[PDB]
């Protein structure tokens, strides 16, 4: 379960990075 | 971009539910 | 503690979903 | 919507603090 | 590890609060 | 503000990766 919890936290990390790039795109205009 | 950000937050919410599930399984030893 | 941690992760999930719907509302305009 | 999104992130931040608290309690056995 | 996990969840909490204040600033205009 | 929000989400993503790392270390006993 602990390894599955780590895997999903890394997937969550990737998604927040994806969100970041979206905000950069809006900031660009 | 805004709608795409909304979709990511939904997918993030789902990862956290799955994380909660794993912790529950650890609670059952 | 583990069950309380799962409960709060599910509450966090709900809040990210609430944020999502807000971004959809801004995207609608 | 923007202010409401800000409020949710504040509530999200509080859930994570409570989560941190639970993990601390687990650290005390 | 558990204390380090709590520490980072508190750091994450601070960052979501920082994000919140940014959205309030955009909402102000 | 938008770019700053993007930066915070990137830093948030990194905290979650470090959290995942800690859980992995707990998986090794």
């Amino acid at each position: 379960e602990l390894e599955a919890i780590a895997q999903k936290f890394e997937a969550i990390a990737k998604k927040f990075e994806a969100i970041a790039f979206k905000f950069e795109a809006i900031a660009q205009k | 971009e805004l709608k795409a950000i909304a979709q990511e937050f939904k997918a993030i919410a789902k990862e956290f539910k799955a994380i909660a599930f794993e912790f529950k399984a650890i609670a059952q030893k």
